[PDB]
């Protein structure tokens, strides 16, 4: 939420995105298409990948301890070993609970994050020859079939090419 | 003409719900649990050590009731007392109880080694209508009642050197009995004190002779002690009756053995984490099954569910 | 010529400091203090129930000091002993003392039921001028002084069965005489101990005959001991002297019940926490008031302020 | 001060603002006005009345607990006692101290988002209509009286009315 | 990495940078020069010492507590005493894990934020003289000198001076 | 032609790996070490007030065995007990031997006042073979052993009022003699208990007599107790035998003082943070030296390494 793309500009998520979590959509003379992003889709998943390593499959041992339930009133001895324990449960619980509030927290902002530098990526690349329509999408003002849609989603794309073009495009009466 | 590009993210139809620094309810696209909060209901015999207590408390097994013969010279990682569990031997009581069961039960063993004390002038081996083994009258098997050898106990003094390289559990006890006429039957005399020593400790105890409400019809009592020999050290007993004598000593180890109170079935399955419910997994960090537990155990938190997002916030068409 | 659009955000003249991760000094807009630092003073007597021990510790109230008649059978939340609180009966130590304040505080019931003892052979109602009760000598109400009668102390081995369904507790003494004379005049005997026993324990007991300092002029001493007996145990008291017998016995309880040592006034006021110092509000998570609470309290911290931020930076004109 | 808009690009705040706190100052040919902008302005204040709602009114109940004060001395178990406490209140001291040094950051981080995405917002409405000048402020190229900056503030302003205008004004010499 | 600069678009960090932590190189008809930008430089570094004024040199006195080791087999108030204690250490020892991962993920992105908001400053001071390359640079479409260069690094550039240039260079054909 | 404008961030080649939430392993520029780990190996002798025990355990100090006259009266913020300690005097025991050590080590003080003890009617100043000082026999400095006068031992009853405005600490004793000889030999008569009493406190002890194995050559022993009077309260001491009485009391204060373990030397340095290792440097928030510590220390933790990284991530050329 933090940096304003994900449930910011972009209006909603895609369904029918099931081969990645960030992507592409296009319009141009050839149709109407979609893509995945590899490579924001993964650092998303390395970094969450790298939460769980920090959490699951981690538990320490524990052998011979404290009596934690009585059969039998006792006084002094037993309310101390009731109140050490109800004391380590309540501190435990607590770290359980913020635990959890800052790691989702962190997680729905780094997620933000990467639909985010994508964008930022793709805007840079157009360089002149698009414009930013407020909600994710770029006017592109110039021809671009697939191949060029494609070498924009594979970094190979050469402003320099279409710059004319896209100029006349953009700055007519 | 030109074209459109439209960045984007996935979404699905299923999302779920999670809590947040800012908000209490955020749906993500997926996400993890982290408390563990349920139980087969087995305790799992592998991979720990595990001795099923039956019918015998740990003390029971330590002293030797008719129905913990199996136990002798038995080791484990975790003891299981069960609740069914009940004495069937001359009624005795412990003074510190706890410590002696916790102290036995971190030790792991019921290891003993008989050993040969000097009881000249007295009767061994003496037995209870209220200690039945193989039907016969009996008396724990890791104990020795001494009584009058033909109308006399003499003073004992008995010394029993530890010249071992590690400690001597001793557990030895003192007889109450019901009446005046009882003391003098068994032990032929007025009652008087035992002083169990040692270079670094000593314990005096005083029989009290009287009626105490009946157990299993047995209106007397015995009261239990302990005693722990270093290397180089010496157990003397001194006593002009009513002892309750050791035949030897329990090895006291150190390491990772426990006991535990369940009355989960013992299933032929592996499991590290043992609680009271029976094996628990042990992937999540957390659990609210049972604040008691036994090996690589998630920590216990109040908290029954806490989700771990998993995936981005889910934004649905 | 065109236009300016301008966006920015709001400012205030009486911004506050914080602190944050990376600066310990930082002005923000607006804070709320999450440590609770006061309190009015008083104990509210609302919601939880409050008793006021004024001249009474609750050991008084539960032996029956005469200053402490009005406290029979009353219950609690929370018990306030005052400072100011004195003894004025018969003088007695309590081993354990500590744990019988513990577990009666903790039961929260003073609830006391007679039971008809048969002390047949014995003088009852023994009476002492350091006792006063309505210018009479007098004694502990829940206590029975038993002494000779026509000379004689017989031995008492008398029985109380527990056929109800909860657990009693028995508050029971024994008297240690000044001097010998003493002992004959009350026992007409030498002193001898005092067994108290159930099926499942046993508590032996020596008068010891002696002067102590005088309190109150009173060289002698009372000890008190306690014994809880269960559903279908049983209450054996052996004595030849020296015992200062119970009436009957205290139901015990298990809920929210403590005790708390306080000077402060208890109001006419609703307040869910309550110190020592008076009770407190409890909308701050936190607070530096006392460590010791009771009832839906903050949580005791060494910090006197801790500022939450409630809005942005404040950076002025 | 993550996001580099308040106590950053944006010199500083104004002490005239009390209907919210995000907003919009204009200079055109009608005159200077100022408007709370009221979607950031809310956005800020539920994340921050999010962490209140976690933080107040939340307490637990204790009743019979340990005893924290002796008038005699006692030797090992006063000794255990007197540790147990003293080690309760020391972690829920180091608790409460990273919580607000924590929730402090975030609130000053996430406030400074609002004003940052309020600010990407409006300078994707103007598309080539405008120029950022640095200090959070648009030099709007075209005639933009009150009616025009309220379709601004509002969401409704079409930029294509106005781009041959701008575009004129811009790329002039 | 949440902004995205460093390890990010920045494609990597220059070890022949030795007096600061960020800043500038640029190509011109005089050659290529590097410089560093101490306001940037000196904001990171003060958040750094921000943190470690919070944790170095900050101890807490104790004096008589609890025993911690014992030459005998005791029982029950011998396993509460390792109990305490044990507990402690492993409550300290989670919230010393937590500090550091947390602390260091915080680090890495105001170190990351400062980068960006030094790209943003300069982007917007830079006006219609120059476009954004995708990878930190800035070509500038107009003869810019030593004095220039200079003149951007200090805050003193004035973009209407070059402007005419610029804007022809960049929207020829 | 123009010109291009880079920005920039710097690198180092010798670049740190920290952990962060998101990633165990990645690269900084440069980070600081926040765990403690190592000591030089002496306890430094400032800025704390240290008292090397030497052969000497404190609660030997406290009695006075003759290899510890050296430290009479002395003070401490940190008494240091070495491992190769051990007793030279009579065979002795301290029923809660732990908790007297604690109080004494907390209170900080030696201090001793000796007080005129009205004993009429019997021998002072017992020795023993066992309590060498000087080749001569002796007994412990503090305590005075009573016995016989010409073959007669009365019954003492021996009052000692605090009329101070501090507390009062007394040590005194049991003697348990080997045999019914010895009993007689000493005391002239059967052994009796032991009383000693204030207004709100009073220990009663039985001697017992009986060999206990030889330490140095001694199977007799000597318990050791202790009582608290408070301002205006009174000690009174009642035997008629066995009494190792008190020559006077210990003042006993509150304060900052300890006790340690340890075997490390002693240095002529300056350090705030002691350990049984040594002193550490208390600049780091945390340690894994030792579990123990005394002073101003940094927080011991578990991991031996956690690094603070102080500087953004490290992106090589
Ligand atoms: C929502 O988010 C969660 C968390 O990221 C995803 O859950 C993970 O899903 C993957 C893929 O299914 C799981 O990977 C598998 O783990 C198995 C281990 O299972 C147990 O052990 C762990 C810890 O020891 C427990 O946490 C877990 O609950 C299980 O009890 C492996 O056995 C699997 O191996 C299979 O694939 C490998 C490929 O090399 C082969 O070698 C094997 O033959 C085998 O067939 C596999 O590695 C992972 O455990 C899940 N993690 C958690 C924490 O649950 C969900 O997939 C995701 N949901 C959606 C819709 O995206
Ligand atoms: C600086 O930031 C803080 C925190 O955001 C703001 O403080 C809040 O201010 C609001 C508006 O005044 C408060 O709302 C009121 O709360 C009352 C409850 O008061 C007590 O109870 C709570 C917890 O139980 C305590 O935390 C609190 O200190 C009090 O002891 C309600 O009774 C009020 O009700 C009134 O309005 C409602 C409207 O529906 C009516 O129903 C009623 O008739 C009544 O008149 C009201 O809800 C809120 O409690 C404050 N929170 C805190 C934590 O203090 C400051 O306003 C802000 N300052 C500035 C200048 O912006
Ligand atoms: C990697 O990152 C770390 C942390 O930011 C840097 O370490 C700091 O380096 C500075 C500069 O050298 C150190 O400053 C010096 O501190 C001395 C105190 O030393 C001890 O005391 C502290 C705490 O009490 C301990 O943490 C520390 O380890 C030492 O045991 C001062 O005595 C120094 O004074 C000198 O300069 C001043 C200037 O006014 C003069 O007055 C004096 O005459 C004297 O010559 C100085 O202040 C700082 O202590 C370091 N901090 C830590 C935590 O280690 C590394 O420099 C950095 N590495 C790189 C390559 O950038
Ligand atoms: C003291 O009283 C108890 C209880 O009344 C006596 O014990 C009972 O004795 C009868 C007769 O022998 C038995 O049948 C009962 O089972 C016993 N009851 C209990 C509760 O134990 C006891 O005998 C008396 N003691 C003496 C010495 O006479
Ligand atoms: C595991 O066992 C414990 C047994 O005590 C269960 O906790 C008890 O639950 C009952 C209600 O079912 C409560 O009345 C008790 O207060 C609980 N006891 C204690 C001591 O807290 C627990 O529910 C079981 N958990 C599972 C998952 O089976
Ligand atoms: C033992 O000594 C104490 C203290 O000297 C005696 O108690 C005092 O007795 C006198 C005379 O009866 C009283 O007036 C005092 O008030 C008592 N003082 C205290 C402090 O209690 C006690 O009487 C002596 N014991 C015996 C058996 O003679
Ligand atoms: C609440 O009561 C406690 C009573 O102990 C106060 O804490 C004591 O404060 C005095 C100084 O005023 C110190 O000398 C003591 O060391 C404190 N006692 C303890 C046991 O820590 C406390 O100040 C009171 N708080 C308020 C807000 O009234
Ligand atoms: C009880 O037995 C002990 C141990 O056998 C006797 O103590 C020994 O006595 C001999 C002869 O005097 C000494 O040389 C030994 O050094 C003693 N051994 C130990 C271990 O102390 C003791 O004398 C006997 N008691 C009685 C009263 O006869
Ligand atoms: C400081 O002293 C303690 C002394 O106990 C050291 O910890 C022990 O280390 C040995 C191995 O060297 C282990 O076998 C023991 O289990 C440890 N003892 C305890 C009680 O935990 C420690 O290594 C020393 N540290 C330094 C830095 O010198
Ligand atoms: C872009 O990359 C994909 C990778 O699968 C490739 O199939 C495609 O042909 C590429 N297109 C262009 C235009 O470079
Ligand atoms: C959604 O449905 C899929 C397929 O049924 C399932 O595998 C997945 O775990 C579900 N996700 C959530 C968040 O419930
Ligand atoms: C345990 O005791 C019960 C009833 O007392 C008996 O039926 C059962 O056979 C015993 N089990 C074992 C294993 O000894
Ligand atoms: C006592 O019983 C044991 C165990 O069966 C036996 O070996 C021993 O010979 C008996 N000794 C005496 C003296 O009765
Ligand atoms: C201990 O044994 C010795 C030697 O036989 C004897 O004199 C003494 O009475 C015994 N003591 C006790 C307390 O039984
Ligand atoms: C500032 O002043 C106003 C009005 O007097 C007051 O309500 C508010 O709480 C003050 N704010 C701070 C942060 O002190
Ligand atoms: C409490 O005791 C004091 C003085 O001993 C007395 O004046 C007062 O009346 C008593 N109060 C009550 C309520 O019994
Ligand atoms: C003892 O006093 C009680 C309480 O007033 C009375 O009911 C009872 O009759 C008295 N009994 C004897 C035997 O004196
Ligand atoms: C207990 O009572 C019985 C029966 O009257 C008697 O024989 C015995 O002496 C009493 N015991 C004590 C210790 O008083
Ligand atoms: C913008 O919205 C406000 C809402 O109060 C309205 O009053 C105003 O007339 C609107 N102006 C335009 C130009 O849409
Ligand atoms: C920029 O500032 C530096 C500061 O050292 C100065 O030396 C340099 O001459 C300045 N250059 C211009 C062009 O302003
Ligand atoms: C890198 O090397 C320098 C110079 O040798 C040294 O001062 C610095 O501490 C080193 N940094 C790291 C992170 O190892
Ligand atoms: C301590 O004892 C040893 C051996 O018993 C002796 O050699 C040494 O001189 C003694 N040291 C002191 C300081 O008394
Ligand atoms: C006992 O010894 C002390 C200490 O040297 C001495 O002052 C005193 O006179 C002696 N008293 C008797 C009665 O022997
Ligand atoms: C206490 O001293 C008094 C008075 O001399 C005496 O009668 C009594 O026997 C003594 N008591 C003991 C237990 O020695």
């Amino acid at each position: 939420g933090i940096f304003g793309a994900i449930a910011g500009f972009i209006e909603n998520g895609w369904e029918g995105m099931v081969d990645g979590w960030y992507g592409f959509r296009h319009q141009n003379s050839e149709g109407i298409g979609q893509a995945a992003d590899l490579k924001s889709t993964q650092a998303a998943i390395d970094q969450i990948n790298g939460k769980l390593n920090r959490l699951i499959g981690k538990t320490n041992e524990k052998f011979h301890q404290i009596e934690k339930e009585f059969s039998e009133v006792e006084g002094r001895i037993q309310d101390l070993e009731k109140y050490v324990e109800d004391t380590k449960i309540d501190l435990w619980s607590y770290n359980a609970e913020l635990l959890v509030a800052l790691e989702n927290q962190h997680t729905i902002d780094l997620t933000d994050s990467e639909m985010n530098k994508l964008f930022e990526k793709t805007k840079k690349q157009l360089r002149e020859n698009a414009e930013d329509m407020g909600n994710g999408c770029f006017k592109i003002y110039h021809k671009c079939d697939n191949a060029c849609i494609g070498s924009i989603r594979n970094g190979t794309y050469d402003h320099d090419v279409y710059r004319d073009e896209a100029l006349n495009n953009r700055f007519q009466i | 003409p030109g074209a459109t590009l439209c960045l984007g993210h996935h979404a699905v139809p299923n999302g779920t719900i999670v809590k947040t620094i800012t908000n209490d309810q955020i749906e993500v696209t997926n996400a993890t649990e982290l408390v563990q909060s349920s139980s087969t209901g087995e305790i799992c015999d592998s991979p720990h050590q595990i001795l099923d207590g039956e019918n015998c408390t740990l003390i029971d097994a330590l002293l030797g009731d008719p129905q913990c013969d199996g136990f002798q010279n038995k080791k484990w990682d975790l003891f299981v007392e069960r609740s069914k569990a009940y004495s069937n031997c001359y009624p005795y009581d412990v003074p510190d109880y706890a410590s002696l069961r916790s102290l036995v039960a971190s030790s792991g063993t019921l290891e003993f080694n008989n050993e040969s004390f000097n009881w000249t002038g007295v009767t061994q081996n003496g037995t209870s209508s209220a200690c039945i083994r193989r039907s016969n009258n009996s008396f724990f098997s890791r104990l020795n009642w001494l009584t009058h050898l033909k109308f006399k106990y003499p003073a004992l003094n008995v010394t029993m050197p530890n010249n071992e390289k590690f400690d001597k559990l001793y557990i030895w006890g003192v007889h109450h009995p019901g009446t005046d006429n009882d003391q003098i039957f068994l032990y032929a005399q007025a009652s008087g004190r035992i002083t169990v020593s040692t270079k670094r400790s000593q314990q005096t105890v005083i029989p009290n002779i009287g009626s105490r409400p009946r157990v299993r019809n047995i209106p007397s009592r015995i009261s239990i002690y302990w005693t722990i020999v270093k290397p180089g050290d010496i157990l003397l007993i001194n006593s002009t009756g009513n002892l309750i004598a050791p035949r030897g000593y329990f090895k006291i180890r150190s390491g990772k053995s426990s006991i535990m109170r369940s009355d989960a079935p013992i299933g032929k399955c592996n499991s590290e984490c043992i609680t009271p419910n029976g094996s628990i997994p042990n992937d999540k960090p957390f659990q609210n099954v049972n604040r008691i537990t036994y090996g690589a155990c998630p920590r216990y938190v109040k908290q029954n569910t806490l989700k771990l997002a998993t995936g981005m916030r889910n934004v649905p068409e």
